[PDB]
């Protein structure tokens, strides 16, 4: 009866465990990126970012410069971010 | 609330005591 | 630098998007987490990996011969017979005589079973009548 | 745009040199063959080849078709007369098909088939070219 | 007993040997203190009309309800076993102590029971499931690219999930029924439709015969489970009660599994009664394994502790980085 | 062996079913986790 | 006209995905690494 007519597993081995390390990526190195993820009330934060965007549409450019290293030294001192991000409660 | 709560962390809750 | 700036300003507006929607619905306090989107989010977890690591495991007519032909020769000379059948001498094996046929390898031991696996249009005869067609012109 | 891009990145006229056609009659001997080769190979003549232009003017939409080709490789094969080989088949053989052309309840198959040998120093996927068709007769 | 007549049926794929293995596995091993004296009585006779009707069918199918050849050797042990549990049931004093109510009272009793003697075996029931996903996995190379093993792996993955949902419940209705609809299950699929499609004999295929009897394993240590009852603390990891060398090695060996780790947190969250996100609980869990992992590394170097900067021996030292060059 | 205490203690108030006290605890955890500072105060090496 | 003699598109859709998300830790998980980078008088 003869019917009509009708390598690549090692590819799907490969992919497959590149799959499961990047999926890993979401469970190994999370407490890592805890330092700037669980922040309330980041309105601060983004009125910086929101300044430096405008300040460099503007064209003042020390301003962003200053601006600029005031968010570096944010980001590089997690007290002063814990201080800076509070819940300010009234 | 949850969400205010849940975050609700400070300085004191690691205080020197260790009351044993 | 200017990355960097890019960076902070899209987790920055990711948190705070995240803020106002906990604002808008707040929980009251730890009572449970709802089954709803529980089991909605436990499910397409699930659904997504076993379509990751599944799918990719995804992955007849009958018919009769034309023409038979038959050739018998000696060492290395020219063919001493030779003879085809086409469509007349081609017998279909007629559905009675081809359960004579089944029954016919009856005190057969374990070849029955090989032949169970065709029907009575997939196997056939040839006729091959008398002497042969061509000559024999050595 | 290199990374993405460069992995997108990825004729000679010939004649043929032998032709033959085979004409039989079911499943005997072919009663027909002749080859042709360099002499009755006629290559089309220019003008000739412009007749053969024009000579299907009237036609609907098979000029189209042709007007992929040159004046090169389009050829004509020429066949004189009788078959080179005899007809040489068995005297009971003979009776066998004059008897079996008589009875009206089977038919009977009349086979046409071409081949080509092409090649040379300058080298093709096949060297050659065949192909039959088939019919039943009144 | 019972492993003579799970093996008279791994040796013979009929429907009265299959009919037997379903009431040891629903009947047999549900009774609260002990089988009862109907059942082996319903048992023996059975054998009993077994052993006559294969004898009469010697003079004069489909399915395969007896072979007429051979031996009956395994109904002879078989009948013999039985009436030797019988005998040492009688030297003791176990032995001598419509119909929609007494299965109701039975399996009543069984859900609500005066006592339960609360214990867990669910460890050994996901070993049991891990050895027959390894030699379903492994049977790829040798029986059912192919088609049935497909679905045969893919119910495999099903049935280990909805077992571990079941446990983190601790529900016993649901395990109960899960049960009841997992034997006829197994037992129709093998019996039923494995062995035509695609398929030689049963009787010839060694892999179905271990995968089989692994199952009929974890059968019997899911009804073993079902009779004593449920603890009320099942929330504790497996393995991370000792700080040891074997602790901190199998547990890395657990993480080692590519889609292991995070599927378990996702199931254990998804059936638990908390109040904390998806992301909050993978974060939890992140912290409880490093913390965990140091904890043992720090016990470690606590029991063997080396006094100053002398050196570092050069054994591990010419180990490691020979073991790092082959690797490489 | 703080920090290994506090998550076992989250594990076992969830086992129990009073989530105000996971709440509370997962609540110092995360704050832990997000000061080096008062994790370097935290986990000394209490020698007496 | 006879001319003379002259799944790799999974492998290459699968190529482009994975550098694709390399270069995505270019840009992704900077501000994570701030504190070791922006530093003067080493």
């Amino acid at each position: 009866k003869v019917s009509p007519p009708s390598g690549i597993m090692g590819l799907y081995a490969s992919v497959v465990l590149v799959i499961g390390k990047f999926v890993r990526e979401f469970f190994s190195g999370i407490s890592h990126s805890i330092m700037f993820e669980e922040l309330p009330n980041v309105d601060r934060i983004l009125k910086l970012c929101t300044d430096i965007f405008l300040v460099r549409e503007t064209g003042e450019l020390e301003l962003e410069e200053d601006l600029y290293a005031k968010l570096i030294f944010l980001y590089r001192s997690p007290e002063t971010m814990i201080k800076w991000t509070r819940e300010k409660t009234n | 609330d949850h969400a205010s709560m849940v975050r609700s962390g400070d300085y004191y809750l690691f205080e020197t005591d260790s009351e044993e | 630098s200017w990355i960097c700036v890019e960076d902070i300003y899209a987790h920055i507006f990711i948190l705070k998007c995240w803020r106002e929607s906990e604002k808008r619905y707040p929980q009251p306090r730890g009572q449970k987490k709802k089954k709803a989107v529980k089991y909605g989010m436990g499910g397409m977890i699930i659904v997504l990996l076993i379509c990751i690591v599944w799918f990719p495991l995804l992955f007849g007519v009958i018919n009769q011969p034309l023409d038979v032909s038959v050739t018998i020769t000696l060492g290395g000379y020219q063919p001493i017979f030779t003879m085809s059948a086409q469509q007349s001498q081609l017998k279909v094996m007629d559905n009675s005589k081809y359960n004579e046929f089944l029954k016919s390898f009856g005190p057969n031991s374990g070849a029955m079973q090989f032949l169970e696996n065709y029907e009575r249009e997939d196997v056939t005869v040839a006729e091959l009548e008398g002497n042969s067609n061509s000559l024999w012109t050595i | 745009i290199c990374i993405v891009w460069f992995p997108l990145l990825f004729g000679v006229i010939n004649q043929p040199l032998d032709v033959s056609v085979t004409i039989t009659l079911g499943g005997y001997q072919p009663i027909f063959t002749m080859s042709a080769q360099q002499s009755q190979l006629k290559v089309m003549d220019n003008s000739k080849y412009n007749e053969f232009l024009k000579s299907f003017g009237p036609n609907s939409g098979a000029m189209q078709f042709l007007e992929n080709y040159e004046r090169e490789d389009v050829t004509v094969a020429e066949l004189e007369g009788n078959s080179n080989s005899l007809w040489t088949i068995s005297p009971p053989s003979k009776q066998k098909m004059i008897q079996e052309l008589t009875d009206p309840n089977s038919c009977f198959s009349v086979v046409f088939s071409w081949s080509i040998q092409r090649n040379m120093t300058l080298g093709a996927k096949a060297e050659i070219a065949t192909d039959k068709l088939s019919f039943p007769l009144a | 007993c019972y492993f003579v007549i799970i093996l008279n049926h791994m040796t013979s794929a009929s429907i009265i040997t299959l009919l037997l293995p379903i009431l040891i596995f629903l009947w047999a091993m549900l009774s609260v203190p002990r089988p009862s004296r109907r059942f082996w009585m319903m048992a023996i006779v059975y054998t009993e009309v077994a052993i006559v009707v294969k004898y009469f069918f010697q003079f004069g199918n489909i399915i395969g309800v007896e072979k007429k050849e051979g031996y009956v050797l395994y109904d002879l042990i078989q009948l013999l076993a039985l009436f030797f549990h019988r005998s040492i049931l009688k030297c003791h004093g176990l032995w001598d102590e419509q119909i929609y109510v007494p299965i109701r009272q039975f399996f009543y009793d069984l859900i609500h029971p005066d006592y339960s003697a609360v214990t867990d075996v669910y460890v050994l029931m996901f070993l049991a499931d891990t050895v027959d996903f390894i030699i379903i996995v492994f049977g790829f190379w040798a029986f059912g690219v192919p088609g049935p093993f497909l679905v045969m792996v893919l119910i495999q993955f099903g049935t280990m999930v909805v077992d571990r949902a079941l446990y983190l419940r601790k529900t016993v209705l649901g395990k109960v029924i899960f049960q009841v609809i997992l034997v006829f299950g197994i037992h129709f699929w093998m019996f039923f439709i494995l062995p035509g499609v695609t398929e030689r004999k049963f009787s010839q295929n060694l892999v179905a015969q271990l995968w089989y009897f692994v199952k009929c394993v974890y059968f019997g240590l899911s009804a073993y489970q079902i009779r004593c009852g449920y603890p009320t603390r099942v929330l504790g990891n497996f393995l991370t009660k000792s700080y040891n060398y074997v602790n901190l090695f199998l547990f890395q060996g657990f993480r080692l599994v590519p889609f292991l780790t995070e599927l378990r947190a996702v199931m254990d969250w998804v059936w638990t009664d908390t109040t904390l996100s998806l992301s909050s609980w993978i974060c939890v869990e992140d912290i409880y394994a490093h913390i965990f992992i140091l904890k043992c590394w720090r016990e470690s170097e606590k029991r063997y502790p080396q006094p100053r900067g002398q050196k570092k021996k050069k054994a591990v030292k010419y180990g490691m980085g020979g073991m790092i060059i082959v690797l490489l």
